[PDB]
């Protein structure tokens, strides 16, 4: 039965994937079901690419649809259905597994006597919305994302796996649509909750790393470019050519150099077509990032227009508008005097506190310790007589 | 054996959802928690048993020493099948539960199930071994998890710890293959043990 299948799999398999197969059978015989889960997983980590994946799933699922925890079951199937090209086939298999699980859980809840099985379902649901995006039915996929988000969050406790799957689905939907703003929000989340699994391929990491950097050029509130670079997703992937000139842009934003910026952008505006259509945003973005830099360093409460004119190299007409933009972002607060040509900044938005600044804080706090101290001691002495 | 308070450690590691004991290893254990309570009672009806878990990061006191079958059962229903066994925590907590009792005349026994290999640090075990002697506690291990492929860290310790006395700590190694865990416990000494005095 299951024996004839094991023969075909071993032979065309690599001779280094050969003993994985032998182990499967042995663990079944002995009824170690824990070990058995384990060995299955070892196959799908790295042999999901190969043509044998699909086969192993119909047979394995039918045999071990009761032994191993439920969440184990759906995870294996998922991997198989990425390399499954046909997206009507993917959708078929999904609905069969969805029914399967609902029935199973009814008995099984009572055998365990306690286990949340509503987890498996949510994962199934998540994947179906994913089918739809690939076939470009954004409308169906949308209301299914909605409902997912509500039930999940009503939960007071959630595993990483479930919320990770749901964010993946979202991420894909936002870049397809060509909405830079939304994707940036998702991508961050996805990174935070990211499974300790290394099943996540380098290719997947590299493609996301690419979309995040393009989002942040175009962005609506990102000035956090340095912080972003410090995370594994970009941090390691720097010698590659795609991640060179790219990262060069991020770093040009930090120092606000106008000159390096101009050279990069001229070449690359043709190359990446996202940047062509979003030209206004990108062009504003260098100018803004310079403005935030000039403002933060001069902590005095007023700046002439002349400071801005020179740093951003723009005419004065454009200056007061640029001053309107910062204020609309909420990055800055204050008022504009046109009669004297001033910007009175009255609020600065906190940024990354460098080491030097830790010392600065401390120096002022000592001074203000002393003031309280001097003042209490003298005033006790004054009118000492009455303190009932 | 006579007038005895027992902390039973029921463990529900990731290896306990297996099926070495047919049909399912979990269900063979459920029956054993029930049976242990009954065997001890049948000995001497003034015996009591309380319950703590091996499952999770840490133990949870489900039930203190009691005569009600009902408390052990509600506790038994509470499980997590992805729990994990840590030998050291279970021992330590068991001794503490023993310090307070409905009747403090009662003798001090730990029964613990082992359903996964044990890889806790050795240092921890050495020290616990002689702690136990201070407070004069005996312990019976129903072993069927450890032996499957991993040498016994506890046997020698228990052996050394025991004195001439009615109480007798033991290493009990019970055939781990399909034979039903509960059936084998009934058919081996657990209240047919003889005194050492």
């Amino acid at each position: 039965e299951i024996d004839t299948i094991l023969s075909t799999l071993r032979m065309e398999a690599d001779p280094s994937l050969h003993p994985l197969f032998e182990q499967f059978e042995k663990f079944y015989e002995e009824k170690l079901w824990f070990q058995l889960s384990e060995s299955l997983t070892k196959f799908f980590d790295d042999a999901k690419s190969t043509p044998l994946r699909l086969r192993l799933y119909d047979n394995f699922v039918s045999k071990f649809y009761d032994k191993i925890n439920q969440l184990s079951v759906v995870k294996y199937l998922l991997a198989s259905l990425k390399d499954s090209k046909d997206f009507d086939e993917s959708l078929k298999y999904l609905d069969d597994l969805k029914a399967q699980f609902q029935e199973l859980d009814s008995k099984k809840q009572r055998n365990n006597g306690s286990k949340d099985h509503g987890d498996g379902i949510l994962l199934i649901d998540s994947e179906i919305a994913r089918t739809y995006l690939l076939k470009n039915d954004l409308v169906k996929a949308r209301d299914l994302l909605d409902d997912l988000e509500k039930t999940l969050d009503k939960k007071d406790s959630i595993p990483l796996r479930i919320t990770n799957s749901f964010y993946s689905t979202n991420s894909q939907y936002f870049k397809f649509k060509n909405d830079f703003n939304s994707f940036y929000y998702t991508s961050l989340l996805y990174l935070s909750t990211l499974e300790p699994s290394t099943s996540i391929t380098l290719a997947e990491r590299q493609q996301l790393a690419y979309d995040l950097s393009i989002s942040a050029l175009l962005g609506d509130k990102i000035y956090n470019f340095g912080e972003l670079l410090h995370h594994p997703i970009m941090e390691t992937i720097v010698n590659d050519s795609n991640y060179d000139w790219l990262f060069q842009l991020l770093n040009a934003l930090t120092v606000g150099d106008f000159d390096k910026f101009d050279s990069l952008i001229k070449v690359q505006i043709s190359k990446i077509p996202i940047l062509a259509q979003h030209e206004s945003f990108l062009r504003q973005k260098i100018c803004l990032m310079t403005l935030i830099e000039t403002v933060f360093v001069k902590n005095i409460r007023m700046l002439s227009f002349e400071d801005i004119s020179k740093a951003t190299h723009l005419p004065k007409d454009n200056v007061e508008h640029l001053v309107m933009r910062a204020i609309s972002l909420g990055l800055l607060k204050g008022s504009i005097d046109q009669v004297n040509e001033l910007v009175t900044i009255s609020w600065v938005q906190p940024r990354i506190i460098s080491g030097d600044q830790i010392t600065k804080m401390k120096d002022r706090l000592v001074e203000w310790n002393d003031q309280v101290e001097k003042l209490g001691k003298k005033m006790e002495a004054r009118g000492q007589s009455i303190w009932v | 054996m006579v007038l005895e308070a027992t902390v039973l450690v029921i463990d529900n590691s990731e290896y306990s959802r297996n099926g070495d004991f047919p049909r399912t290893r979990f269900e063979a254990q459920i029956d054993s928690v029930e049976f242990i309570f009954q065997a001890k009672r049948n000995s001497n009806p003034e015996n009591t048993v309380g319950l703590i878990s091996g499952a999770g990061a840490n133990p949870r006191v489900l039930s203190t020493f009691t005569a009600e079958f009902g408390k052990i059962l509600a506790g038994l229903h509470d499980t997590q099948i992805e729990g994990k066994l840590h030998m050291a925590t279970a021992l330590q907590i068991a001794q503490l539960t023993l310090k307070h009792r409905q009747n403090k005349v009662q003798h001090q026994r730990i029964v613990a199930f082992v359903c996964s290999p044990i890889s806790d640090s050795r240092d921890e075990l050495i020290r616990l071994a002689k702690t136990l002697k201070k407070n004069n506690v005996a312990v019976d291990i129903i072993n069927f998890g450890e032996i499957e492929q991993n040498t016994e860290l506890l046997d020698e310790f228990i052996a050394a710890v025991n004195n001439p006395q009615e109480e007798t700590s033991h290493l009990l190694t019970v055939t781990p293959g399909p034979r039903l865990l509960y059936e084998n416990i009934a058919s081996s000494p657990i209240i047919l043990e003889e005194g050492s005095s």
